[PDB]
């Protein structure tokens, strides 16, 4: 069931995933030695082995659904704060 | 595989649907549309298909295959689970093993592939099985591109009491079937597609005989023989005697090297000298 | 080649009360070798606002403050520049009123802070960099 | 597994005789100032003046040294001077001890046989650099598995690479026991030829 | 300064830290013995000349040459000793007999050192116990089970079973033998332990 | 050492099996065993229980400390305390590997025992690299390790001792 | 000395040699009295071989003991071949009444090893040298053992008043005590005479 929610409502479920990754990385590395005792935040990436779509196949019914597209990087902004 | 690439390649729905002629390829489209399977989910791998479709797939497929004349669609097999993601049907292990042992590209003596296929039956080697499933795919997609040749070109000669065919080197993916063991399956699927394709009433009940070149240097071909096909064929072949007596009559050069008798290696020049005497012998 | 110091290190021969009361003690500097009481006066004789400090000295004097100053630069530099006006009034209060507020530069060798505009990420927010 | 090279004594009182690490270590050059003339051998640098700045290997300046500085006196390279001795105190996890080397702790412990004044301040740099760079070799060597470690090891010296290769050999040996893999009997040194 | 020739013997062994025996260097070794002799005489001349005219100011030119031979001694015993380590390994890893891809890289006097070491070792081994002692060369890993399943990888004439019941070893043909016999051959490269 | 010999020393622990073959007392150079009555328990050293299980001749039994309840209390006791707390057996990792790999169907709730054991291990290893960092950080000369089993010692010992020798050297290079 | 205890003491004699940084004591008694159980129970199997399961249970245990023992021996023929001159010297000048660190057979092996290597270096590079260097002494080319190593040990005979010297400053030495069954991480020099007296064991 989870890997289906994650395909349909990825926004409000990646949050729960990344908040469980932080509660597991706490009971595994503790006691942190001396210089760190505040628990950091774990950016959960995710990959898959599924057939890729294409940019020309992004119809508006795919709004807020995990997609998987190939391409070629053409530009790159400068990093900023957020 | 995906649910689409496995309908186009099973040599039981690739025959009924006649998935080699544009006129009947729309039959597959209609079959898919009658179930409510989007044409975009059917093209994607089966493990990634949505969870709301696959509920009763194995029933909505058996049903909508009555409406097309395919009533033997469910078979009785077994399946195994090891752990979290390991789920095999007893006819996936078979197609993977059968294609680790008969890989086309040869890397040594005759007993170098045998070892690698004997290896992939113990659970400590799931990295060979999971690899021998990419050969078994590559083979099945390079069989329906040959049975599509000898049926959009009519290379099945009705040489009398039995059909007959042959192959050409120039056609791509014909060196894959050079082995004298991976040739019987190609012929046995060719017969199944043919019998469903032809309009006659005689050809639909004649055994097939096939030859494809073995060795260019010795200039020899390999020949097989398969029983007359039908739904309830007893499976009692009879060519091990025919070929023997024919080579005896013509007094040519033959080799009954294998354990089964119905597979022979024959000089490229004794082909007709052998075949005519065989035609007369079977009569 | 990595510039891990403004002075090229190869050939140089050829609450908020603790911070303010530790900086003052550091700026006394009389009893060891008088390095900064030789500089406060020096700038008063030149009419300067700011004086340049060596954090390399802050380390040897007090490590805790030297680390708390490279990671909370704002709350520490508002306490440095206060306990500097305090220490200039302790020499010449007449001068200590000519100028509104003093300033304090920095120089020395920061550990990982020596960054380029390409490496200046957002983990250096509110942190002295070079 | 059975080829036990002779280890390095370059950290104790005196280097070992047969250790191929110390032999290449002491070969590194060092600056000296001569106290007399150098007759019959001024060809290299016939006689050489007194009070001349020359560059000699370390092994040479071992016997050519005395307490009275009869033949020559020595002055330390800048890597051990007062300049860099503050850099290595700012944050020692940043320095490229392979360019400043590649024998830092090995060389620095042999510059204590020259009874210079600041020895009580070199033997405190080394100790406080090695202690500084420890929690980054204890943790980037026991926690780097099946990775390309040729970038976690690009800024280390021979006394530290020997430890980064002992963390890995104990990580890759427990991870090979956990996976039922350290039961099969294998060829030991023949797979080195292959 | 000096010693730029000896330091081409060492800076070569320092490139092979795996334990692989490289080809002997008679050339450089002769080339450094020659420099030893040269400096020896050219220094002894002025040594006895500093007792025949009082040139004591040459005393430095003695040390600069006295020590500069000790170096060339170190860098030629270490090399000659290091190579005697990478050889003894070939008795604990390969076995009693070596293939001639190895016995072609050792200088012709190291074979005598070998055949002495090997013989003294085989002497010590047979001395431990009453009946022909205990062959401590085998048994490198804890025993796990009592039988092992091997699979040949090269041809090999006719392997022996103690009871005179030989076994042919064709390629890619797996047996089920007691691991008490297969250890010698697995550790060389002939057989292979499959059913781990 | 190396894990494959700690595993050798761990195959001397006693376990209890239920044979299904007849055999009379055996006098081993390391004690006595038997007799083996079909369908009756008997206590043997591990290296024999495993070897008999592989040959389909017995049926293992879970050791008493291998319970899914007492373990769920050890796992909490370990995270509360701030020192190395005592453990069921000096070789629990190797037991709960060999057993659960070879007799996972004769042990109920194997895949919870396994996760609790791993949870304990992943903590007792975190306390070590804190007890092995204060050592260096403060340049001690002694350290009392309380209840370390041989396996935790051996997973990070040949690095710790080798990096403390290089520290003793650097700390005593100025006396002469 | 029940045959059951020879093995319990053999494993203990096996770990110490693996961890110690120096060639420890010689136990000729045990190495010669385990080669008896092996020599005997190798006969009550080849004779009464007509059982097919008992002989397996015996052969497995024999193969475990013959590995403990063998790997113990090999671990000392590495100490001897790395420290041959310092181990010959120590045995030549031994005060009578002290347990040797070499068997009568390892002694012959070490003698032949030193002889062989000297007669090898004599004919390759030490012969063609100027006639005052042709003698090199092998007490200053082979590095001595390093007894300043750190070791984990677990003690089994309560010791008190043990000296812990962190550094060269004689003042900074605080004395410690040892419980029973505890485990510590201390330098090998300060507990050298305890390993020879069974009071500890290097785990």
């Amino acid at each position: 069931d989870l890997a289906d929610y994650l395909y349909k409502q990825p926004a409000e479920h990646l949050q729960l995933l990344e908040e469980a990754a932080k509660e597991v990385a706490d009971e595994v590395t503790r006691p942190r030695p001396s210089g760190e005792e505040v628990l950091q935040d774990i950016q959960v990436m995710l990959k898959s082995d599924a057939s890729p779509s294409s940019i020309r196949s992004l119809k508006s019914d795919m709004m807020s659904h995990l997609v998987k597209i190939p391409g070629i990087i053409i530009a790159a902004s400068a990093v900023r704060a957020k | 595989w995906s649910l689409h690439d496995s309908l186009c390649n099973t040599s039981y729905t690739a025959a009924r649907f006649k998935l080699w002629s544009v006129h009947g390829q729309k039959r597959l489209q209609e079959f898919l549309a009658d179930m409510g399977l989007p044409l975009k989910q059917v093209k994607q791998k089966f493990q990634a298909m949505d969870i709301s479709l696959k509920e009763n797939l194995r029933e909505m497929i058996e049903q909508s295959a009555n409406k097309f004349g395919m009533k033997d669609m469910r078979v009785q097999t077994f399946s195994i689970h090891f752990g979290f993601k390991h789920k095999f049907l007893a006819s996936d292990v078979v197609f993977a093993t059968m294609s680790l042992m008969e890989s086309p590209e040869k890397d040594g003596s005759g007993t170098d592939h045998f070892i690698q296929a004997l290896d992939s039956l113990s659970r400590s080697n799931l990295d060979k099985l999971y690899h021998g499933l990419e050969l078994a795919k590559k083979q099945l997609r390079a069989t329906q591109q040959t049975i599509a040749s000898c049926l959009c070109t009519n290379l099945v000669i009705s040489q009398g009491p039995f059909l007959y065919c042959s192959l050409m080197e120039g056609t791509p993916d014909v060196m894959l079937f050079s082995r004298p063991a991976s040739l019987s399956l190609l012929s046995k699927h060719l017969l199944k597609s043919f019998v469903c394709s032809t309009k006659n009433r005689r050809c639909k009940l004649l055994p097939l005989v096939m030859a494809a070149p073995l060795s260019m240097e010795h200039g020899t071909v390999t020949v097989v023989g398969i029983p007359p096909e039908t739904d309830s064929s007893d499976r009692k072949n009879f060519f091990g005697r025919a070929f023997e007596k024919a080579a005896e009559s013509t007094s040519s050069r033959m080799l009954h090297n294998h354990f089964d008798l119905s597979v022979i290696e024959l000089k490229a020049e004794d082909r007709s000298k052998f075949l005519d005497a065989l035609i007369s012998l079977l009569s | 080649m990595l510039p891990r110091s403004p002075p090229l290190p190869r050939g140089n021969l050829w609450e908020l009360r603790e911070a303010q009361r530790d900086y003052l003690d550091f700026l006394d500097d009389e009893e060891d070798q008088g390095i900064y009481q030789s500089k406060v006066r020096e700038l008063i004789s030149d009419n300067q606002y700011r004086l340049i400090v060596n954090v390399n000295d802050l380390r040897r004097k007090n490590e805790k403050r030297a680390n708390r100053l490279l990671n909370n630069a704002f709350e520490e530099l508002v306490a440095f520049q206060r306990a500097l006006k305090d220490f200039v009034a302790s020499i010449d209060a007449t001068y200590a009123k000519q100028y509104e507020e003093f300033y304090v530069g920095l120089e020395g060798s920061f550990g990982s802070k020596h960054v380029s505009p390409r490496t200046l990420t957002s983990c250096f927010l509110s942190c002295v960099v070079c | 597994e059975a080829y036990f090279r002779v280890e390095s004594g370059a950290l104790g009182p005196e280097e070992n005789f047969l250790s191929l690490d110390d032999i290449l270590m002491s070969h590194e050059k060092l600056p000296v100032r001569t106290e007399t003339a150098m007759p019959r051998l001024g060809a290299f640098f016939n006689a050489v003046p007194q009070g001349s700045k020359l560059e000699l290997p370390l092994w040479l300046a071992k016997g050519l040294f005395d307490n009275k500085r009869r033949i020559l006196s020595v002055e330390l390279p800048k890597i051990y001077q007062e300049g860099w001795r503050t850099v290595f105190s700012a944050d020692p996890n940043v320095v490229d001890l392979h360019k400043m080397g590649p024998h830092f702790y090995g060389f620095g412990s042999q510059l204590l046989h020259f009874d210079s004044p600041e020895n009580a301040d070199i033997s405190q740099s080394l100790l406080q650099t090695f202690i500084g760079r420890f929690r980054r070799i204890m943790d980037s060597s026991q926690n780097a598995y099946n990775e390309d470690t040729s970038a976690l090891v690009a800024r280390l010296d021979e006394m530290e690479r020997g430890l980064f290769q002992t963390g890995q050999k104990g990580l890759n040996d427990f991870q090979c026991w956990e996976k039922g893999q350290a039961s099969q009997i294998t060829a030991s040194n023949l797979v080195q030829n292959y | 300064m000096f010693c730029e020739k000896a330091m081409e013997l060492i800076r070569e062994l320092h490139r092979a830290p795996e334990g692989q025996l490289p080809a002997f260097n008679e050339d450089g070794l002769r080339q450094v013995l020659e420099e030893m002799k040269a400096l020896y005489e050219q220094n002894q001349s002025d040594v006895n000349e500093a007792k025949s005219g009082g040139r004591s100011d040459l005393i430095p030119t003695i040390k600069f040459r006295h020590c500069s031979l000790l170096r060339n001694r170190r860098c030629t015993v270490a090399y000659l000793y290091d190579r005697l380590l990478r050889i003894r390994a070939l008795r604990w890893e390969y076995g009693s007999v070596l293939p001639n891809a190895l016995r072609f890289h050792m200088a012709a006097e190291e074979m005598e050192w070998f055949n002495n070491y090997k013989r003294s070792l085989a002497t010590y081994m047979r001395s431990l116990g009453g009946d022909e002692g205990l062959d401590i060369t085998q048994d490198m890993k804890p025993p796990k089970s009592l039988y092992i399943e091997v699979r040949c990888l090269k041809d090999y004439g006719e392997f022996e079973v103690d009871d005179g019941t030989s076994v042919l070893l064709k390629k890619n043909s797996q047996h089920f033998l007691p691991r008490w016999k297969c250890e010698q051959l697995i550790r060389q490269g002939v057989l292979e332990h499959i059913l781990s | 050492m190396d894990a494959a010999e700690v595993e050798f020393l761990a195959e001397k622990e006693l376990v209890t099996i239920i044979p299904n073959f007849s055999l009379d007392k055996i006098y081993l150079i390391g004690g006595d065993l038997g007799p083996f009555n079909p369908g009756l328990p008997v206590e043997v050293p591990l290296w024999l229980a495993i070897n008999l299980k592989q040959r389909q001749k017995c049926r293992l039994l879970p050791p008493e400390w291998m319970d899914v309840e007492k373990l769920e209390k050890m796992r909490d006791h370990e995270r509360k305390e701030e020192t190395f707390t005592p453990m069921p057996s000096p070789y629990y990792m190797e037991l709960t590997k060999l057993l659960l790999n070879h007799a996972s169907d004769n042990i109920p709730k194997a895949d919870e025992i396994r996760t609790l054991v791993k949870d304990m291990w992943d903590t007792r290893i975190a306390k070590l690299r804190v007890s092995a960092d204060s050592f260096v950080r403060q340049q001690e000369a002694h350290a009392k390790l309380d209840n370390l089993t041989l396996m935790e010692i051996n997973t990070s010992g040949t690095f710790l001792t080798q990096a403390l020798n290089h520290m003793y050297k650097l700390r005593t290079n100025l006396q002469p | 000395l029940t045959p059951a205890e020879l093995i319990e003491r053999l494993e203990q004699a096996w770990m110490n040699e693996k961890f110690a940084p120096e060639l420890l004591e010689s136990k000729p008694e045990i190495v010669e009295c385990v080669m008896e159980q092996l020599e005997h129970m190798e006969e009550n199997l080849r004779r009464a071989k007509r059982e097919d399961l008992k002989v397996s249970i015996h052969q497995m245990e024999m193969e475990r003991i013959r590995y403990v023992l063998s790997s113990y021996l090999r671990c000392r023929l590495m100490k001897i071949e790395k420290f041959f001159p310092h181990v010959l010297e120590k045995e030549k000048t031994r005060p009578e009444g002290e347990p040797s660190s070499l068997s009568p057979e390892e002694l012959a092996f070490a003698r032949e090893f030193m002889a062989n290597t000297e007669s090898y270096l004599k004919n390759v590079a030490l012969k063609h040298m100027p006639p005052n260097l042709q003698k090199v002494d092998l007490f200053r080319a082979v590095p001595k053992p390093d007894l300043d190593s750190y070791v984990f040990l677990r003690v089994r005979e309560r010791q008190e008043n043990i000296l812990v010297e962190p550094d060269t400053d004689e003042q900074r030495d605080y004395v410690i005590d040892l419980e029973k069954g505890s485990q510590h991480l201390i330098r090998y020099k300060t507990i050298a005479p305890l390993v020879a007296s069974g009071a500890v064991q290097l785990i």
